[PDB]
């Protein structure tokens, strides 16, 4: 998991659903 | 005429086993009740020879209780230090086929047997340093079972010939010949003092001979299968035998009979390489499931198993000092017990 | 810890060891064969072909491997006792003679032994190399012979080729085993090198077998 | 035939022997074993002094 | 631009995925164990390809135990109660027993080829010359290059529109520069080094192997030659997922997607299913093992 | 057997020079070699080791570095060369065999040796060096240490050794108390750590020389002062 930004609610929406990878 | 003598030697032979049988009167198991059996023994394992790459068919310890000699079928037999593990030597041999190895007393010669019907000496006290190959004791017709040395210049064989021989090192030819046994023998032990010697063969029967003279003075029978290990006890008026019938059987010198058989129905194989103590109180077998037993030489019970080993041990050995025991397996392994 | 002459000792100790572990390699790169046969049974021929008391170490050569064999059925001994020593052979080779089949029974004492050795406990793997000799001489007496001689449960046609794939297939059926043991039969072709070239790719074969039997993929 | 000979001789001279009494051997058997047994490493386990290993 | 954002896991996706992992670790943690006492046992049977088959259970179990259980227990409690160190060790301990897992099986066709292909030191048994160099390098080699995901993950909480985040991440800004770098397009390294190289290497080995492969005997080479690219086709198959999700995810991503929401959802399922055949792959080469080998096959009748 | 050592002559000083012995009767390859300097007129001193096979070498502190040393064993050969050769060198030089398993016995062969003429340590203590003897007398040589020789594995590294006057030096006693193969059994040691003796029984000709104490503890392998027989 991993994002561009610190302001996408969205991207660390996946990361939270992200699997440890 | 010919069965007026089959029927003469079946009478003598039914008259000494009634001698035999009115000389019998009791058992060593009712009386060795009366003293306390040791109990439970354990033999740590202390060192381990990782030196060999293929089966082990012999070893033997020396005198000085500290080095052995183990013949592989690698064609190659090694000499080991017990306490620091230290090779020695590595003599080569002529031919890899490698059935025994004995040590001298004296320890300035190694004796080492084969297929090839030959026994040869090896000198290791030498002035170039290098060990190299002394005797060979050819012409015993008949694969070799084991040899054994009485002194630097007297040697006991015993071969696929049915028979053993008493050699002479520096000249060559076996002064006295010893036969009589219908099948091939496959072991042969030493008495300590080494006044008389005993023979095993496939006959299921185990005689011993006069060293002196040269004829054996008596045989024993009982067995149901070949003798392939034969231990004497270190009194000299004792020993065990072993079998393929799992079956440890015990006779006297003097008693001229058998006190007691050894058999479990826990372990059916062979027996291979019997052992006793320095007391006497208790002895060890090599069997063919993999593992060494040791049972009470006199109480006839399992005292314990020795299972250190993941294949057959073709052979152990026990110090005359009675320090430890060294086990040697087909799996390349010499592994020491104390 | 350890004294000057100590450590003299182990590092001799070590040396020999390298020697040995070179000596087992030399050793390893190495096929032992197993050769061994009934009376006249044509393995004075097969030395003959494979060289250029007890124990008669063939030793020779091909392209490559340095071939080993014990000729061990020449002296006259016990049966079952020394055999386990042979445990570990890359290969057996068996050599019976054709012109056996009518002289006494002697093929049967023949079947007996090779059911010995294939069915043999420490022989479980290894596989099995036969060999018709004679067998020019057999067609002869096969021509002068009648087959049901030999078989009296076998009839059929008294022809050189038909009886040569039964008595082969007879000799093969013996196994109690076929998984693990292979049979490779030959006929003794003229006394060229090509029965040395047969047992040259039967040994690749079996050793291809193996190798790839402790890798798992067989 | 020679070897019924050489056979019966051999039984009849195993036959004239002086042997003695079983619990005789028997006991004498024990005392051997018990007068050693004391000085037995492997049947009295040896304290970690005199061990070589 | 804001989707209706309807990003979740069905509750019944989640209830059938708890048990297919649970039966998968099991099988897999079995299986390894049993391998290993067999491997241990095989003292008679002791040598480099046995080795390399106990170096591949070791990591293939380690890879199972370290991935599974929080993997799943994420679709529990999804908060990630766990601190800092362990947060940034376990996706670095994921990576090298990925890597030393496919190293293995590389090094498991090399043998396997030269099996056949260097008939020349036909025998030997025990430990051979350079493959203990072989096992070492892969072992070293797989933390090599699993180091910077040790450095990479991180715990930030950010205030989400109706709750506080927990993201164990690999932060969008950190401070050396390599790092970025390598997070840019950390996917497509891990994509061509876990994938696409030991498929190359262990196909191209297997092929050649096959090649000179080619009674009995024929039908043998047949038999071999279909179980070790059965074999490979089995773990391509299994290896895919993982990777298409993760580049999926990485270059069709949109920023101005209104339907992307949808999109990611279903990526997240795909994420799941991968490892969990990524897991299935990881048991999948022990009953490989049974079903061809009788040696092994009487070993598991024990 | 037989160690023949040659290239030994006189030159000047701050040279070089290597010497090369040649030995046959036994596998060369199987012994270690040492080597050994006698003064012109004092007693013997070790200089180096060659193990088996090349694998361990050892120097004396005097000569580390400015000496060096090379064994080929598939022609059974030895070779020293030094340079910078100072003017203290000039003595005469041996080579020793030695081979080292359980019950063996190092020094057992010595070289004919080469003259040589150019223009930490445990010490072994000898008491007298000069004793007068008559035939059939028995005499007890004395030699003390700096350290006890007696190893925890219950060794004693000591070694005796007599020198005629004109020929190497032969090993006597060695580890104290075992005799060497061809020596008379006349003679015994005894003794315990940094104090040991040997005594000679019923004396008789052949039998004056030079006596010397050697350690075997660890290296440097230091000597005795040495004592001499006198008629």
């Amino acid at each position: 998991c991993s994002c561009s930004s610190l302001m996408d609610k969205e991207c660390v929406y996946f990361c939270h659903l992200d699997i440890i990878w | 005429e010919l069965d007026q003598l089959r029927q003469e030697a079946e009478q003598l032979k039914n008259q000494i086993r009634d001698a035999r049988k009115a000389c019998a009167d009791a058992t060593l198991s009712q009386i060795t009740n009366n003293i306390d059996p040791v109990g439970r023994i354990q033999m740590r394992t202390r060192r381990t020879l990782r030196g060999h790459l293929a089966k082990i068919y012999a070893m033997h310890w020396g005198t000085d209780s500290r080095l052995l000699v183990s013949a592989s079928q690698d064609g190659k037999l090694i000499i080991w230090d017990s306490y620091t593990t230290n090779k020695v030597h590595a003599i080569p041999l002529r031919s890899s086929w490698v059935m025994t190895c004995a040590y001298a007393p004296s320890g300035n010669y190694v004796a080492c047997g084969g297929l090839d019907n030959i026994c040869s000496i090896y000198n290791l006290k030498t002035r170039e340093g290098n060990v190299r190959v002394s005797r060979e004791l050819a012409g015993h017709t008949g694969y070799l079972s084991c040899c054994r040395f009485l002194d630097d210049n007297q040697i006991v064989t015993s071969s696929g010939d049915t028979t053993c021989a008493l050699w002479d090192i520096e000249t060559g030819q076996q002064t006295t010949t010893f036969t009589g046994h219908t099948g091939d023998v496959m072991s042969l032990s030493l008495a300590p003092d080494t006044r008389l010697f005993v023979s095993g063969a496939c006959d299921a029967s185990a005689k011993l001979w006069d060293v002196r003279e040269g004829m054996c003075r008596q045989t024993f029978t009982g067995h149901e299968s070949d003798i392939n290990a034969i231990c004497f006890f270190p009194n000299g008026n004792a020993f065990a035998t072993g079998s393929d019938d799992a079956t440890c059987r015990l006779f006297d010198l003097r008693a001229d009979q058998e006190l007691m058989t050894y058999s479990h129905d826990n372990i059916i194989c062979g027996i291979t390489s019997v052992s006793f103590s320095k007391s006497g109180r208790l002895l060890l077998a090599g069997y063919d499931d993999f593992n060494c037993n040791v049972w009470d030489a006199l109480k006839a019970d399992r005292a314990g198993v020795l299972a250190g080993h993941d294949n057959r041990v073709s052979c152990l050995g026990v110090t005359d000092d009675g320090m430890a025991v060294a086990t040697g397996s087909w799996d390349s392994f010499l592994k020491i017990w104390n | 810890t350890l004294s000057a002459e100590d450590k003299a000792a182990v590092e001799r100790s070590k040396m020999i060891d390298r020697n040995l572990r070179e000596d087992g390699e030399k050793a390893a790169r190495e096929v032992k064969l197993l050769l061994l046969g009934a009376g006249e049974s044509g393995k004075s021929t097969i030395v003959k072909q494979m060289k250029i008391t007890g124990i008669v170490e063939t030793h020779f050569t091909f392209k490559d491997l340095h071939f080993k064999m014990f000729d061990v059925g020449g002296q006259r001994s016990e049966r079952k006792k020394w055999i386990h020593c042979f445990e570990g052979v890359t290969a057996i080779i068996f050599c019976v003679a054709l012109s056996d089949y009518d002289l006494v029974n002697r093929m049967h004492e023949s079947m007996k032994l090779f059911d010995s050795i294939c069915n043999n406990k420490w022989f479980t793997d290894t596989s099995i190399i036969l060999f018709l000799n004679k067998k020019d001489l057999f067609e002869e007496k096969i021509k002068k012979s009648p087959l049901t001689i030999c078989y009296p449960e076998y009839a059929g046609s008294n022809t050189y080729e038909e009886a040569a794939a039964y008595i082969q297939c007879q000799f093969e059926d013996l196994n109690k085993r076929k998984d693990t043991k292979e049979i490779y039969t030959h006929f003794t072709c003229a006394t060229d090198t090509k029965n040395v070239q047969f047992v040259f790719d039967a040994v690749t074969d079996v050793i291809i077998k193996n190798n790839l039997k402790d890798c798992g993929l067989f | 035939i020679a070897q019924a000979r050489k056979l019966v001789e051999q039984l009849k001279m195993e036959a004239n022997i002086d042997r003695i009494k079983v619990s005789k051997a028997a006991a004498d058997l024990m005392a051997y074993c018990e007068a050693h047994a004391k000085e037995d490493p492997l049947l009295t386990p040896v304290p970690a002094s005199e061990n070589p290993f | 631009p804001p989707c209706q954002g309807p990003i979740e896991i069905k509750e019944t996706f989640k209830y059938i995925n708890t048990v297919v992992s649970c039966l998968v670790f099991v099988l897999g943690i079995i299986g390894n164990s049993t391998l290993l006492y067999i491997i241990y046992k095989n003292k008679c049977m002791r040598n480099g390809p046995n080795i390399l088959i106990a170096s591949l259970a070791l990591g293939d179990l380690l890879h199972i135990v370290i991935d599974i259980p929080i993997n799943v227990y994420k679709l529990l409690a999804e908060d990630w109660p766990f601190g800092a160190e362990m947060c940034k060790l376990v996706p670095f301990i994921q990576k090298a027993s990925v890597g030393i897992t496919v190293l293995s099986l590389c090094a498991l066709s090399i043998d396997r080829y030269r099996a056949v292909a260097s008939w020349s030191r036909i025998k030997g048994i025990g430990v051979p010359k350079w493959t203990a160099v072989e096992i070492v390098l892969i072992w070293v080699v797989s933390v090599v290059l699993a180091v910077p995901e040790a450095i990479g993950f991180d715990i930030i909480t950010m205030d989400y529109k109706g709750s506080y985040l927990r993201i164990c991440l690999l932060h969008p800004v950190q401070k050396t520069a390599f790092m970025q770098f390598y997070k840019t397009a950390k996917d497509w390294w891990l994509f061509s080094f876990y994938f696409c190289l030991p498929l190359a290497i262990t196909a191209f080995f297997y092929t050649l192997m096959t090649c000179e492969m080619l009674n009995d005997h024929l039908k043998q080479r047949r038999e071999v030659a279909k179980t070790v690219f059965c074999l490979v086709l089995v773990f391509a198959l299994c290896w895919l997922p993982l990777h298409l999700s993760r580049i999926l995810k990485l270059t069709l991503y949109n920023q101005n997607d209104p339907n992307r929401c949808e999109l990611l959802s279903f990526l997240l399922v795909l994420d799941y299913i991968g490892i969990n055949m990524a897991s299935l792959n990881s048991c999948i080469n022990p009953i490989a093992l049974y079903l061809v080998s009788k040696r092994f096959k009487n070993a598991f009748k024990s | 057997v037989q160690l023949v050592e040659s290239g030994g002559g006189l030159v000047q000083p701050g040279g070089s020079r290597k010497l090369s012995c040649s030995a046959s009767g036994f596998a060369f390859s199987s012994f270690g070699m040492h080597w050994v300097r006698q003064a012109p007129e004092k007693g013997l001193e070790w200089v180096a080791y060659i193990s088996s096979g090349s694998g361990t070498i050892y120097y004396a502190d005097t000569v580390k570095g400015r000496f060096t040393i090379s064994r080929d064993d598939p022609k059974n050969t030895l070779f020293l060369q030094m340079t910078s050769l100072r003017s203290e060198d000039t003595a005469m030089y041996y080579c020793v065999r030695s081979i080292y398993y359980y019950g063996s016995s190092p020094f057992d062969f010595w070289g004919q040796g080469t003259t040589l003429t150019v223009s930490s340590d445990i010490v072994m203590t000898q008491a007298t060096s000069s004793v007068p003897v008559t035939p059939g007398e028995s005499v007890s040589i004395s030699c003390r240490s700096s350290k006890s020789l007696l190893h925890s594995n219950g060794n004693t590294y000591l070694y005796w050794f007599l020198q005629r006057p004109g020929q190497s030096p032969q090993l006597l006693i060695y580890r104290m108390s075992n005799l060497a193969s061809g020596v008379p059994d006349r003679f015994s040691g005894s003794g315990s750590g940094t104090a040991f003796t040997l005594t000679i029984s019923r004396l008789e000709a052949e039998d004056v020389g030079v006596y010397y104490c050697m350690q075997h503890l660890e290296y440097p392998l230091t000597f005795g002062a040495g004592t001499k027989l006198e008629l």
